[PDB]
């Protein structure tokens, strides 16, 4: 039942030479997450509207008004180059490769 | 199926405002609260005979 | 010959459910025109400059 | 043994056009049940007279 693993971590990044000048990139990233109990227990529809700035004649770019949806929900998003090559891949790939 | 000319009565959610079919009515707080209002049954008209 | 309708009047909308979320609407109409004699027996090229 | 999940949660519902008019409607919900050890340890024969 319980007490035993369930996965492999692996984040490294693999190069297979398909030949004819195109190579296929295959890039692994493992991380650990750490979720918290979220203090919304339910859908909130909190207003912010900052007028610490909104209200001086100067400031107009500072308008941070709006109406958000707070979600009792996290999200798991790892749509960042950062997060799945390594800083020494990009150097290879940028200096070989003309487009991916 | 839509059998008559003129269009007939339907269900929708008005503004915000003193509206009962209001959409804050179903949408949650600036602290999560929210409330289920009944809702209008039947809304299409029928013909008796 | 002549003396006798050559076609049929239906102006209705039917609603053929095609499943999967999609729906075929056909709709019908048909109606009677009217057309007069035309004043202008040939082309013209009127130009008007108000 | 003990130790994993023995369910899903969905609480959707879908539309299913079976065409001709009508339209199969399945209504999924699940729900979290919290129930506390009653206080009443065999039936009881209350009589409430307001």
């Amino acid at each position: 039942g319980v007490g035993v693993s369930t996965g492999s971590y692996d984040n490294q990044t693999h190069y297979r030479f398909l030949g004819d000048g195109w190579v296929e990139i295959t890039a692994l990233a493992t991380r650990l997450v750490h979720l918290n109990m979220p203090k919304s227990e339910n859908y909130c529809r909190i207003r912010v509207h900052n007028t610490t700035d909104t209200s001086v004649k100067g400031n107009m770019a500072k308008d941070d008004a709006h109406e958000q949806i707070w979600t009792p929900w996290s999200l798991v998003d790892a749509n960042a180059w950062g997060v799945w090559l390594q800083p020494s891949d990009w150097q290879y790939i940028c200096n070989t490769m003309s487009q991916l | 199926a839509n059998t008559t000319w003129n269009p007939v009565y339907q269900v929708s959610a008005e503004d915000n405002g003193n509206s009962y079919m209001s959409v804050t009515k179903w949408l949650p707080t600036a602290t999560g609260n929210m409330q289920s209002v009944p809702l209008i049954t039947r809304p299409v008209a029928r013909n008796t005979y």
